[PDB]
């Protein structure tokens, strides 16, 4: 075991590839559904988690492997969403004016962000390149960024005057702020309430899928405006009844799990790179 | 001798008798990294024309090749029209 | 075996030159050779076959000498000649079949097939006629320690090998980079691919190398080098190296740049060709290093810019390839060709009579497994069986 | 040259025919030839080499004759003949190398290599044995003006060139039309591509033409014509003509309709084939005119209809291909081949001893330049050097 | 063949090309630095351009020596052959163009055509020794 | 070359046997041989040298025959013997040096050194005396193959290679497991190490395997096998595989259990030994497979228990090793030894005169590279120069 080394591997093309693995990824892994509370409110039941578990058992997943999680709504779930769970689905209802919040959450939970803390009070923070953002999470994240000249003097804003700063997020629960990569900035953000992390984007998180339960293709995980990729795991399904939505998920759970994959950073094989 | 113009044109030619030979790139590219390059104030074309019209000797041919001024002055003293024409060509090419 | 070749040559000349109407001046020397062969073989006895289904056959020679008084060959002559020639052709065919089915770990070049061992004796030295064909000439020039050479057109020097090396990979197999290659026959066909199109490589230039170690040295090889390896130039899905999953390959072919083809012998660069396609020449070489590069296009049309994004998805994967065809070459140890029938003839006569799988040759004479490890015992046995195959093919087609 | 080939022929025949046990009837004529060679070359001094790194070797001949009173050859005869034959073989090899390494701007056909120039004298006219080989026979048939011919397998006549022309284009490179083509050795592969799939062309057909002029007439050539040029039938990114920006290519391979191939000699149409693929023949042709057409298919299934819109994008580009391999031919002047090894021999001998780039041949004897520019002087020198290479290859491999 | 055999710069009148296969003429149009007002009126700075400046060169090959045969303005070999063909209405042959048209006979002058031309020219000289 | 050896043998026997007071009955045959040598070499001219700093020299022979009318040799006879033999010895020395300093990629067996080439004529076979030495005898046998073999004492068949592989590793190199080895000369020393003492191995047994691929088969070899590889039984710090960092190594030497050593030829096992130490034999082997194991000791005294914890730190790293000396063997091809100075003589002759590096041998006769790449051309040239040095050593030391 040669952890922490890029070692090339040679593979032939005459080799007969092996048998299926769905039975393994069901008998071992743990499916994990995150739904909004309005779902259960419309269902109006409470044996229904057990009923869904039994149907998943009919479909293959053992009894204890399928686990359910609730959340009040997308904006509240946005603050520190940690899916400590093996195969994640996030049902995400779509409503007008929450397009950007939905996109931010989709980016955050679909792409593996590795990140470091930020002392707003002390340093001036600069963004390296295309894959670096600052994510601010809290109850009221009012980030006020003031850019700095090469002499460390403000433009459009006075370092001693918080008012003239340029706001780029008001009272957001989650905010992926992207600034002009190449300039020092002085931030102010309400340190008692909202934490901020200088984060950058590793490869994708291939363990979490997002089922947009509502409308059109509005998710934009890539902050770049030129590219609007349609990832395999940003699924979208129409809805008029949460029972029908859940039945669709249960019926096609094989396909959703095929779309997803085991988390790379959770593997033992990633031990000495960024294993998590 | 392997000679190059700054505008692509290239030649290769013996010293004793200026009969040009097929150029050898990937030999010139290797040589020029290390060897002592020589400016070509007497271009290969004018040099060949001079040799054909006048018939310089081996020593004068080598000195013209190496742009030795001690000997290049001798032709301009002689009023050699080929070298004259070339040198006024450069002086008139020094416009702007 | 030289005596066996002499028998084959003199019977071939008997079948060709002795025809109805010929001057005897045309066939005087041949008739003298034929009569010498008849006298030497007369009174002897041979046993042939007895391995596999090849039946045991007894040969006893007692034949009348061909006449020599005739000025001009008539139909009476060729009838007697034909009667003797048919028997001799059958005998040589069976001896060659026996010798090219037999096999031996130790002392391969020595003759097996006790009929041929008898023919190697002292009585049958007088039948040595001439040794002009390429295979017997190499046999003699190698029996006496002198350099030998076989000219080959499309020599299948590479064992069949289709595979790939991944210098960067993930379980999702979404951002790969490495090389793929098929080496088969006289074809090397290698394609280096990069999913990010050298986005983060130093100076936006990915570097690819491919070694190919010939099992035996080649000489005066005429080679055909082209870009854009056509095999690895269409979409695929490929089973993973482990064999668990399968990954998607969707090539878009960039041009390979500053390609260097280095032909090596004992680790010393014998020849180097930088960005010189078309036909090329390798004077003598034992290994091939093909180095090429995937340089990101600095300037880009909007379409190609859309092809190559800065993000993760990478719906298209850049690729640059080379193809190298050994059109012809010269080698010491015997090989198989697209122009000679000796490998096929030996394999056919082995398959005919169900010869059991022997010590040195692989089962069924799989040439890939024979060439992948090419021990000196295998080389000796292969030269022996190929020489007998040519000797037999000189008469039996 | 004729004397040199005769020396090589008699030495090869002495190495083959003169073996132990052979009847004297089989070697009488060759022994007389060998004796005359010994007598005429006795007391003569040659000096080969002296250019590049080829060592300067002095040759002096003092050799005894060969017997005639034997009936069957034995070890003594063979041993003496072997000692003499090795010396002559080395001498001939060095003479051939000396003649191969040299060139001459004027008077190419006449000999170089003062050793061979001495051989050309009246004193050595008695050595000529028989000029059987194809190269020497053509040497004679051209030395006295008659109709020669060399038969070639895959004659690499076309100089390497992969390129394209654009009959409609614009800096965004979204709507192109034109042809791509790769000529390499014996194979042409031409693909006419239209990005609009002939939307506005007359009758929805776009005409493509590709004229390739050979540098030598090829007589009685068998050709394999097929559709769907392989190398231009997959996505690429290609430079601009000026090299500024790269443009995407994304072919969908329509078939070529009413395809004509015209084989032309001196402008006149010699042969013409009309939508007839497979094996074809060309009596003579100095040039080939491949004409074909991309016809928009009138009846489009919904899928292909989606592929080909009337709007601007044109996300997929229609193409129609042709591939054409000269499987064999006959030419009045020498060329490299996939079967022969003459070019390989010559280039290898030059590279071994680092002969400086000479007057006529390009550096490294690169066939692409050597066939792109094929002046009569270059042709004459190539024929001389190839004949010498064949003479060498008779004995040395 | 890319071999600069001769170069004559700023020379007119008779010259000698010892041996050659291509002629590479080069010249230049230099705008007059000074101008009489007539010439100034000829050449304006504006667009109309009533008068168009030109430079020229004539190059006549007086005599030459060619390895192969060629028609010439001295002997009547080509005329003799073409006359013999036209007088008797010989159909078109394989190699020669129709009518022995010299222009397309020399644009494409392959070795077969060249040797046939040599044969007919030698025969025509032989004939002209007797019949004129 | 047989003639050259015969010269050296007759000169050595003349210098030895022709001494004062010796009976003529002791030296009659030797005097006859010497007189044949004199008559054969008389009236000739040789030239030797002209490469590197080895200067040109010219040898001319006009010597009188030794007397024969003497019953018992006296002093005045041996002085004439001196005046002849010293000159002859000098001539032989320079011929041998000239032959050693030359090379040829092709047909290396045939003599270089035009002096020796002249000696290889027909007038000089009468000097052939007797070919008794091992090298000349094997030269004859190889040049007309019977099975041959040079007996070597402690032959340096391996190339100098010390290296290591890690089957388990971390970037901080806290917990390693793998093998280290040094193959040098006739010594293989291989030590497999585990930093956890096979704590988590299956059944607390860790399996180590090492493969050594001889460049040429060895026959009737004697191998001394012992445990405890010496070179890897003290603390070290080793540069990493990438070379970025260095990792500490702190052996604690456990014994190797169920050690197996398999000697294979062409892939099949020829000999196999298990837990056998001391001297052993290898019949005919081309590869060595040394398998051994690191078994965690079940019962552990307090001290060893303190040594081996179950936590990561692992201040002490368990290792088990083997040492293997090929004391003597028989090789069909030639190799350097520790008992024979042939390689030393060849290298010294090349070095003293600063010969330009030729096509075949590596720079400075670097034996490690030479045995690493030991192609047949290189082998033939090596055998030629070694037998020439063997001839030279009979007279010059
Ligand atoms: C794979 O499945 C086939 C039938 O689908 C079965 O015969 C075979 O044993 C299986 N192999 C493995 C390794 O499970
Ligand atoms: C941001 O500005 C407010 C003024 O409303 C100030 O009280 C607060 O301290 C500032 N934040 C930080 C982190 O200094
Ligand atoms: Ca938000
Ligand atoms: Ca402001
Ligand atoms: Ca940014
Ligand atoms: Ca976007």
């Amino acid at each position: 075991q040669n952890y922490g080394l890029n070692i090339p591997i040679t593979g032939s093309m005459d080799t007969v590839y092996s048998n299926s693995t769905r039975e393994e990824v069901f008998l071992t892994s743990t499916l994990c559904l995150y739904y909004p509370t309005e779902a259960s409110t419309q269902i109006s039941d409470g044996e229904w988690k057990d009923s869904l578990s039994q149907m998943f058992l009919i479909k293959g997943w053992p009894t204890g492997s399928v686990y359910f999680k609730e959340y009040s709504n997308i904006v509240d779930f946005s603050v520190d969403p940690q899916l400590y769970c093996d195969y994640n689905l996030v049902l995400m209802k779509y409503d007008q004016s929450l397009e950007l919040d939905m996109s931010e959450l989709a980016d955050l939970i679909l792409n593996e962000w590795l990140c470091n803390p930020m002392d707003i009070t002390l340093y001036y923070y600069q963004q390296s390149g295309e894959s670096n953002k600052w994510i601010s999470m809290g109850s009221s994240c009012t980030v006020k960024v003031c850019p700095l000249n090469t002499q460390t003097l403000g433009i459009g804003c006075q370092t001693t005057n918080v008012d003239s700063f340029e706001t780029v997020a008001e009272n957001e629960k989650l905010a992926i702020v992207d600034v002009v990569d190449g300039i020092n900035h002085k931030i102010n953000l309400t340190t008692t309430t909202c934490t901020i992390r200088n984060c950058k984007k590793l490869g994708p998180r291939e363990n979490v899928a997002v089922i947009q339960v509502g409308g059109a293709n509005i998710l934009d995980i890539t902050a770049d405006p030129t590219t609007n990729p349609q990832i395999e795991r940003m699924m979208r399904v129409n809805w008029k009844r949460w029972w029908q939505v859940f039945y669709t998920i249960v019926d096609y759970i094989n396909q959703i799990v095929q779309v997803m994959s085991k988390r790379s950073r959770s593997l033992n094989s990633a031990a000495f790179y960024y294993r998590v | 001798v392997m000679e190059i113009n700054t505008e692509g044109k290239f030649f290769a030619y013996k010293i004793n008798t200026f009969d040009e030979v097929p150029f050898d790139v990937n030999k010139f590219a290797e040589l020029v990294t290390d060897s002592p390059v020589i400016s070509a104030i007497i271009d290969f074309k004018t040099l060949k024309n001079l040799n054909d019209n006048y018939g310089i000797t081996r020593t004068e041919a080598l000195n013209l090749i190496k742009s030795n001024p001690n000997m290049l002055r001798n032709f301009i003293n002689q009023n050699n029209p080929i070298i004259r024409n070339r040198i006024e060509q450069l002086i008139l090419q020094c416009k702007l | 075996m030289e005596v066996l070749y002499s028998l084959s040559k003199t019977l071939k000349d008997a079948r060709d030159k002795i025809v109805e109407g010929t001057l005897y001046s045309n066939v005087s020397d041949l008739i003298q050779q034929f009569n010498q062969m008849i006298v030497t073989m007369n009174g002897n006895d041979f046993q042939t076959g007895g391995i596999g289904n090849l039946p045991i056959r007894n040969w006893t020679f007692d034949f009348g000498l061909l006449g020599t008084t005739l000025l001009n060959l008539d139909a009476n002559y060729v009838e007697t000649a034909r009667t003797t020639i048919e028997y001799f052709i059958d005998f040589i065919d069976n001896v060659c079949m026996d010798e090219m089915v037999r096999e031996s770990q130790r002392n391969g070049v020595a003759p097996q097939s006790e009929a041929l061992r008898k023919l190697a004796g002292i009585k049958f030295k007088r039948i040595n006629f001439n040794n002009s064909s390429e295979y017997i000439e190499n046999w003699n020039l190698q029996n006496r320690r002198q350099r030998t050479g076989f000219v080959f057109h499309k020599p299948n020097i590479f064992p069949y090998s289709a595979s790939f090396t991944l210098n960067r990979s993930q379980p999702m197999h979404d951002n790969l980079m490495g090389t793929m290659w098929l080496n088969a026959g006289s074809e090397i066909q290698v394609a280096g691919f990069d999913y990010s199109c050298a986005l983060n490589a130093p100076a936006n230039i990915q570097q690819f190398e491919h070694i190919v170690q010939l099992r035996r040295a080649l000489t005066t090889a005429t080679i055909t080098l082209l870009p854009d390896a056509e095999r690895f130039s269409f979409p695929r899905v490929i089973n993973s190296a482990d064999g668990a999953t399968t990954w998607f390959f969707n090539p878009i072919i960039l041009r390979p740049n500053n390609v260097e083809v280095e032909f090596l012998l004992n680790g010393q660069i014998i020849n180097t060709y930088q960005a010189r396609f078309g036909t090329i020449v390798a004077r003598n070489f034992d290994t091939i290093r093909l180095s090429f590069q995937l340089m990101r296009p600095p300037n880009m049309t909007p379409a190609v810019n859309a092809l190559f994004p800065q993000a993760q998805p990478f719906q298209h994967h850049a690729t640059v390839g080379l193809t190298l065809r050994i059109e012809s070459a010269v080698c010491e140890s015997v090989l198989a060709d697209a122009n000679e029938t000796l490998l096929a003839n030996v394999t056919a006569v082995r398959q005919e009579y169900a010869i059991p799988v022997g010590p040195v040759f692989p089962p069924g004479m799989n040439w890939t497994e024979l060439i992948t490890n090419y021990s000196p015992s295998r080389e000796d046995n292969l030269q022996r069986v190929f020489t007998v195959a040519s000797i037999r093919s000189m008469l039996i087609k």
